[PDB]
RNA sequence: AAACCGGGCACUACGGUGAGACGUGAAAACACCCGAUCCCAUUCCGACCUCGAUAUGUGGAAUCGUCUUGCGCCAUAUGUACUGAGAUUGUUCGGGAGACAUGGUCCAAGCCCGGUGA
């Protein structure tokens, strides 16, 4: 690596859905360091055929 | 491409039979001094050496290569040859090791030519 | 002639945490970051003061990490995948093995004598069964056995018949409790306590076991 | 020290050695850099475009004659920024593309949407069409490569 | 549409400056005949305005206080994978770092051989297992192993689970996701 | 001490340069496996090179061997083309390819350092 070409770095912390704690290094963009959570934010999105819209009306 | 073999360099007016070739591995290093019309080796200095290898603790740095360098000087100007000239091999820079073998025989007292 | 070999099963849960790093490596790590902080870009106070007029007080949950020492770790709680998370658990029954020395129960490994399979894989997942009676939060690992044992008759025991015992490899996936029968007692112990209670086998599972 | 790099040495490189044949225990494949590349229709010009690589990358790109902009990851900030990835990709379901040695996959705005670090100083990303990531590895068989992300890419949920 | 004058700030955040300015020797000889003719340039120009107004200190860097691995109240100490009495203690400067390097090397380098020896010992003795079979027996057992590893088990990290955290988490989801939202 | 083995230089296309299969790391040697703090490398990156580190792991990449082989290269035909001198309007005397065909990939071998032998 040279010098005086590459950002900075900074460390963060990530909490999994399971509460275990990791620390990653990041370019360094906040004045200190924060602990970001994960959730289980996945949005899976369906939709319903055209027999299931017949039988949501006509049954 | 095709890499083309090396040849000596040319003969312009004078001799200069003394040959300066250098060689560093994982754990030693070595210096030769090659007199090229007998293709005989006139002098030799390596940290292989039975009287060396016990006499300094670390055998392949910086440090070790210009102690070699400096008794390989001294071995040369006690066997009478004044001036030696430098063959640089295909990934040997002036840099490093080379350069501390190099400045320890200059400052042993040995011309280069 | 030569026959009636046995396949054993090696139960393992892997690391929960990372180990204690080495304190050198450690400090080296903390100084070159902080070495080649010194030779980097540094981003002005206006490009930082998005994040900054970004300043908020939510409903304010802190967060508190879960301790590396488990009260099973501190009661010496046995039987127990909660305990020991920084080193490796392995599972022991206890029972009649395949040896007939005597009837006394003695600690060995979920097994099974051979007989119609094809594979000793399909073997091994029937000695796990008939342990853990079903096969759903286990992983088995390789069609081939990680090490093998010939057991030959000696001077002092000439009785059993010659029989080989081949060891598999099988994971604990996301269960934390499983229902263990076909046998006395069980346990969960790491690979120093597995040679304490192994003395005569201990030269075999130091290699069989990378700790 | 780090999870990545040690859950690889201490997890998967026994596993590997008991899954296949091997002769030795230097045939295991491993890991060795990363490379990415924006996406083709870009400006070359907006400053947007290069700090929107130089913010996830960490280090400045390589622009060779403006035509071809590149970096490439290698060491322990390719261990960084792959560990940064899997996690974020237990949010939603990216898919990739597994070649005879190497992981393909597209970096697009929705992802740095989902990233909860780059949630803020988010009019960087806007406007840009995306990354290409490759992750580079030392296999000999695509299945050896679909084995070896089928264990990197590991979550507590299902 | 896209703001001029936050362009001018990017580009501020691509040229920004270091706390300290590095030169090459090769460089260092041009900069010092520059300053023999009496030209200055503007990255030189620059250093001098950070240096009548501070300097590396200025910046957050210091040689007496390292900055740990890790945010605030969730260093290694504080989490207990370290005891106070057994962290090496350095200063950020050269003759500290050939030390630690140095000291580095040969960690990593036996630990790494230890890992290799097992692993090679482990590979013979499977090697073994394998030809004192039958033969069908032997021809099954043949067969590599290709199933896909389970997405289920788990990664190591520095802590382990909460236990009432995963089921909060999948209740809240469920929670969310729970009716049908409006079009 | 005289043989053998490893490294460097030197000799060389029958000694070159590719491909395949089978092996080999001698208590020694070579290389890899590990790291990027100073030197150096990168118009980004320890990829290449460089600098540090390795009571013993591996010969997966390279490096050493054994055979099979493909181009080359060396040696040799038989015959023809062509050609020097000479006019029986070339009836004589000389030279002799290319492409085919046949075989080989030899023999000999110097200096220094280290190890086993001693
Ligand atoms: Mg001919």
């Amino acid at each position: 690596m040279k010098k005086g070409v590459h950002p900075q770095m900074q460390w963060i912390s990530y909490v999994t859905q399971s509460g275990r704690l990791m620390h990653v290094m990041m370019t360094r963009i906040h004045h200190v360091g924060k602990v970001y959570h994960f959730g289980a934010k996945r949005q899976l999105a369906q939709s319903i055929g055209q027999i299931a819209k017949f039988k949501r009306r006509f049954n | 491409v095709i890499p083309p073999a090396v040849r000596p360099p040319r003969l312009f007016d004078y001799l200069k039979p003394y040959v300066l070739k250098m060689h560093f591995t994982n754990k030693f290093v070595h210096a030769q001094v090659i007199h090229s019309p007998t293709a005989t080796v006139a002098c030799a200095a390596s940290s292989q050496e039975k009287a060396l290898r016990e006499t300094m603790g670390v055998t392949r740095d910086v440090a070790a290569a210009s102690k070699i360098g400096k008794i390989l000087g001294e071995r040369l100007l006690m066997k009478d040859i004044p001036a030696v000239a430098i063959h640089m091999k295909k990934e040997q820079r002036y840099h490093g090791k080379v350069k501390a073998v190099i400045d320890s025989v200059r400052e042993a007292g040995v011309k280069l030519l | 002639s030569s026959d009636k070999i046995v396949a054993s099963v090696l139960f393992e849960r892997l690391r929960v945490v990372i180990p204690k790093p080495d304190p050198a490596v450690y400090a080296f790590q903390e100084f070159k970051f902080n070495w080649q902080q010194q030779f980097r870009r540094r981003y002005p106070d206006e490009f930082l003061d998005i994040a900054k007029n970004r300043a908020k007080g939510e409903y304010q949950m802190d967060y508190v990490p879960a301790p590396r020492i488990t009260e099973a770790d501190k009661n010496n709680d046995r039987k127990s995948l909660y305990r020991a998370l920084d080193k490796k658990l392995y599972l022991l029954i206890f029972g009649k093995p395949f040896g007939a020395t005597s009837d006394k129960p003695v600690w060995h490994f979920p097994e099974k004598v051979y007989d119609s399979e094809p594979t000793l894989r399909k073997c091994a997942e029937s000695a796990l069964k008939s342990v853990v009676g079903d096969l759903t939060h286990t992983y088995f690992v390789g069609n081939a056995p990680m090490a093998h044992m010939a057991i030959q008759p000696t001077e002092e025991m000439p009785d059993l018949p010659s029989y080989k015992r081949f060891f598999f490899k099988c994971s604990v996936v996301a269960a934390s409790k499983y229902d263990i029968s076909n046998c006395e007692d069980f346990v969960w112990v790491t690979k120093d306590e597995l040679l304490e209670f192994f003395p005569e086998q201990a030269e075999f599972f130091n290699k069989m076991i990378i700790s | 020290m780090f999870p990545l790099n040690f859950h690889y040495e201490d997890v998967l490189r026994q596993d590997l050695l008991l899954k296949l044949n091997y002769a030795n225990v230097m045939e295991v494949p491993g890991l060795c850099e990363i490379r990415v590349v924006p996406k083709a229709p870009y400006n070359f010009i907006i400053k947007n475009g290069k700090l929107a690589m130089e913010i996830p990358c960490g280090q400045k790109f390589i622009q060779t004659q403006d035509l071809a902009r590149q970096s490439t990851l290698r060491g322990h900030g390719m261990s960084n920024f792959l560990v940064r990835i899997l996690t974020v990709m237990s949010l939603l379901d990216f898919p990739v593309e597994i070649r005879k040695n190497s992981i393909q996959f597209s970096m697009e705005t929705e992802f740095c949407e989902f990233s909860p670090e780059l949630e803020d100083h988010f009019e960087i990303f806007e406007h840009i069409r995306g990354f290409n990531v490759t992750i580079i590895t030392s296999a000999n068989t695509q299945d050896e490569t679909l084995l070896l992300w089928s264990g990197f890419l590991q979550k507590d949920e299902g | 549409r896209i703001s001029d004058e936050k362009q001018k700030l990017y580009e501020q955040c691509l040229n920004a400056p270091c706390p300290v300015r590095s030169l090459t020797p090769k460089e260092a000889e041009r900069e010092a005949q520059r300053e023999k003719l009496g030209l200055i340039s503007k990255d030189k120009q620059r250093d001098m305005e950070i240096q009548k107004k501070g300097g590396a200190a200025a910046m957050g860097i210091n040689t007496d206080e390292p900055m740990r691995i890790g945010t605030a109240g969730l260093d290694y100490v504080s989490l207990g994978i370290f005891s106070a009495d057994e962290l090496v203690k350095y200063k950020v400067t050269a003759e500290d770092g050939e030390r630690l390097a140095k000291e580095n090397s040969k960690v990593l380098m036996r630990e790494h051989r230890e890992r290799r020896a097992a692993e090679t010992v482990l590979l013979n003795m499977k090697k073994a297992a394998i030809e004192a079979l039958p033969e069908k027996l032997k021809m099954a057992a043949l067969e590599p192993d290709l199933t896909p590893f389970p997405a289920n088990r788990g990664m190591a990290t520095l802590t382990p689970p909460i236990e009432g955290y995963l089921e909060k988490v999948m209740d809240a989801a469920k929670k969310s996701s729970s009716k049908e939202k409006l079009r």
